[PDB]
């Protein structure tokens, strides 16, 4: 049962946005891959000629999954263009909201987007909840009882006997599937935590709203700082702190143990979906003008050579269009970017995506949690090293295991755990600064008639940059280069496969009608196509 | 995906940022688990459904063709330029998909300013010819209930669905087809800073001591006076809303707000 032929997955579900994945498989293994993004909106076109202050409100609507991140990037971008150095507290509050975004985002990704590639929720019905409870209690400091889990089973049983499977309709695991390995008990624990995670994420998102007005789409950033004087009050800080502490507990006692259990059951997944090159921008600055002041530092690595991390040079970024539905074939640095749509249909003139293909020194680069974690590890980041080593030790694998779909999924968890802790450190530094009598959150500034600016965010899916050219005090050019653009964009004019496309080569496919293995790798990158294409 | 017992919901994603879908996950009393397992049958939703590809398309078909009927909830605008090619799912254009499915629903809810009025991708110069659902599909007789905002308050979606399920009819709707029970008042008339507005006490800048003290944000661009929404009343995430976080309303539940309300920091 080794299939030869094409497989198309369209829609790719349990991602943000509209993705089509096409593969060629030979003898049950993927030998070629295309990443096709099938919605364009053209926000870059829409921004032309507007007030630079308006940009963040438009660009935030690039994506409501990685909500806030684009508001932040645009505000950093215009702050930079304008030459304003925002107050300490603006930096703290913006960082805290971003840390909260990461926790919310990664938790939802693992449970509500990725897990159904690895968990057979209906097999949870066959489980023994007492045994399942024993297992859950052995992987976590949190004690779970048979009755706890029976309640979940009971609930699911009623749901399935109604014959209305809802979001589980036609799931690849229904009836069983050879690539689904978990035992009933583990499926039940995962299913319980999925459910739990639906309520816990409400609190993680609320934490952003405490300071940032609302989630989705925060409304507290301005050029020069933030607007939320209430964020200075002990009550709001206390409210934030309690949501953060509950969120971190969930990360530490539910998410990471579950991730470890599943990784251990799918250790063959260390063999698939690796990539060669990594880029990251760093995040959580002390100094808005110095990337190297960030808790995570920027860096670039080629061909897995982490003993030679290269400095990040922003001028070495070019976005290709040769295999994209834009005019021409000329790659452009974002300060000279162009967004000129020209549709040719699928593979017309060898074009197959609405995403541009960003390249760094001409190379395709993975960005996101695995890049952030590996590079930070290689820079001697002590928190990242500690958590990473522990994870590796629990799974009983060596560092080479990180270069794969499993590795990337693990890295997402590692980054969550580290950030969850660092949020507490920032919180305390914030409190400390207020206690010193610094109550300023916004700085004055003046609009230049002409200027260039760039803003950098390491978002949950990786290195985000917004680029502006101000002319006559207005937006002359505005270009977004987004993490999923790097990772999930198409080939470049050197015909180099993108990270997702290259990572798919070698994927085994047990059942071509239910190609979960392709989803596993694609989902491990946490694609966001609204982000990628904007 | 469904049959008798729970009413079926088909959730479509057009030209969207998924912020509207995320707002629904923030559902509070009832929570989204109660909603998915007890209130409704969510029979298609690309963001969270298990099936993908052909299996996903078959689930949609199954749901839309069900003799029990379905409610459609639509997120995003519909790109109509160039014969709809700027937005495709399963290599069909969004226009075509919506054209085929929405006339079959028992009721249609357009959720978010993109689906109600066109939204961010419809802002000038609107390169993809994005339209709201009712504009796009006027000719097929579709009249979606519009629940506006960017994204809307999820309280408003759940409230509308519950009404409909109880009364087998839409609630009273305003002239933009929005439920009056949620969109009947301006943001401004509900705003805690209205006494300052009345006193002519405006913050001149965000850094100012006037801003610190919570003076009115009108001079800083606040669109509250021209925007219909329940934000000050319900708030978001059970805890805050833009003006209480010190930032002007940008008018996000109003049609064409991207062009009508800009520049956001001017009045
Ligand atoms: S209405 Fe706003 S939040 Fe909702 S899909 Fe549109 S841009 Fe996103
Ligand atoms: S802050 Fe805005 S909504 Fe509030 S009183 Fe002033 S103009 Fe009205
Ligand atoms: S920006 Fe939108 S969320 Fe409410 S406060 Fe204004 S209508
Ligand atoms: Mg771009």
């Amino acid at each position: 049962s080794s299939y030869s032929g094409p497989i198309v997955v369209d829609p790719v579900t349990r991602i943000e946005g509209h993705l089509r994945i096409e593969v060629e498989v030979e003898n049950g293994k993927v030998k070629n891959a295309y990443s096709s993004s099938t919605l364009f909106r053209g926000l870059e076109i829409i921004l032309k000629g507007r007030d630079p202050r308006d940009a963040q409100h438009f660009t935030q609507r690039t994506c409501g999954v990685c909500t806030y991140t684009h508001a932040l990037a645009s505000t950093r971008c215009v702050d930079n263009a304008v030459g304003v150095h925002i107050p300490k507290n603006a930096t703290y509050i913006r960082n805290l909201v971003l840390g909260a975004q990461y926790l919310h985002d990664h938790i939802v990704h693992f449970y509500h987007l990725h897990a159904l590639d690895f968990v057979d929720v209906t097999a949870a019905l066959k489980a023994d909840p007492a045994k399942a409870a024993k297992v859950a209690s052995s992987i976590s400091p949190r004690k779970t009882t048979a009755a706890d889990l029976k309640a979940v089973q009971d609930k699911l049983k009623t749901f399935v006997e109604t014959g209305q499977l809802g979001p589980f309709t036609n799931a690849y695991f229904l009836g069983g599937h050879p690539a689904y390995y978990l035992d009933p008990e583990t499926n039940l624990i995962a299913t319980a935590h999925y459910l739990e995670a639906l309520r816990l994420q409400v609190k993680a998102a609320r934490a952003m709203a405490v300071f940032g007005a609302k989630n989705p789409h925060t409304q507290f950033t301005v050029v020069g700082g933030v607007t939320c004087y209430d964020a200075l009050t002990p009550q709001r800080i206390a409210e934030f702190e309690a949501l953060w502490k509950e969120t971190k507990a969930f990360v530490d006692e539910v998410y990471i143990p579950d991730l470890l259990v599943v990784a251990a059951a799918y250790k063959d997944w260390t063999q698939y979906g690796g990539t060669d090159n990594f880029i990251t921008f760093g995040e959580f600055p002390k100094d808005e003008y110095d990337l190297n002041s960030r808790f995570f530092k920027p860096g670039v690595v080629f061909k897995r050579d982490f003993k030679n991390i290269k400095p990040f040079d922003k001028m070495q970024i070019e976005e290709h269009v040769r295999h994209s539905w834009y005019e021409g074939a000329e790659a452009r640095h974002p300060w000279k970017g162009q967004t000129q749509p020209k549709y040719t249909d699928l593979h017309g003139d060898d074009r197959y995506s609405w995403m541009k293909a960003p390249r760094y020194m001409g190379e395709p680069m993975e960005t996101g949690p695995l890049a952030q974690v590996l590079i930070a590890y290689s820079q001697g980041h002590p928190k990242v090293k500690a958590v990473t080593d522990a994870v590796l030790a629990k799974l009983g694998v060596g560092p080479e295991a990180l270069f794969s779909t499993l590795g990337r999924t693990a890295a997402r968890g590692i980054e969550t755990a580290v950030i969850a802790e660092y949020v507490g450190v920032m919180l305390q530094e914030y409190k400390d600064n207020i206690a010193k009598g610094d109550n300023v959150i916004c700085a004055p500034w003046e609009m230049p008639k002409q200027a260039e600016g760039v803003g950098f965010v390491n978002a949950p899916r990786g290195g985000l940059s917004h680029w502006i050219r101000i002319e006559d005090g207005k937006i002359g050019n505005f270009q977004l280069v987004v993490p999923s653009t790097w990772t999930l964009g198409p080939r470049c004019d050197k015909n180099k496969l993108s990270p997702v496309e290259a990572s798919l080569i070698g994927t085994p496919v047990a059942d071509a009608k239910r190609p979960v293995e392709i989803l596993r790798t694609v989902h491990s990158f946490d694609p966001c196509i609204a982000c990628g294409v904007h | 995906l469904m049959g008798p017992r729970r009413p079926s919901v088909v959730y479509l994603h057009n030209a969207e940022c998924t912020g509207c879908s995320e707002s629904v996950l923030r559902a509070f009393e009832p929570y989204i688990d109660t909603l998915i397992l007890d209130t409704l049958s969510l029979d298609y939703h690309e963001t969270i459904m298990a099936a993908a590809g052909d299996a996903a398309e078959a689930a949609l078909e199954q749901a839309v063709n069900s003799p029990h009927g379905f409610i459609a909830v639509v997120e995003g605008g519909i790109p109509t330029a160039a014969n709809g090619i700027y937005g495709k799912v399963a290599n069909h254009t969004m226009l075509d998909i919506c054209s085929r499915i929405l006339p079959k629903a028992q009721a249609v809810i357009a959720y978010g300013t993109c689906a109600t009025f066109g939204g961010v991708q419809a802002a000038k110069p609107n390169p993809t010819g994005a339209k709201g659902v009712n504009d796009a599909l006027k000719h097929l007789g579709v009249k979606a209930i519009n629940i506006a905002g960017c994204p809307p308050n999820p309280y408003n979606l759940v409230g509308t669905i519950v009404y409909y399920l109880k009364n087998k009819a839409a609630p009273e709707l305003d002239s933009l087809n929005r439920p009056t029970m949620f969109f009947g008042q301006t943001v401004h008339e509900q705003c805690p800073r209205l006494p300052h507005f009345d006193a002519g006490e405006f913050a001149p800048s965000f850094e100012s001591e006037e801003a610190r003290k919570g003076w009115c944000l009108y001079e800083l661009g606040c669109k509250g006076p021209v925007t219909m929404n329940n934000c000050p009343k319900i708030k978001f995430n059970q805890t805050n809303w833009p003006v209480d976080a010190g930032h002007p309303c940008i008018g996000c539940s109003e049609p064409d707000f991207w062009d009508a309300m800009t520049p956001f920091y001017q009045n």
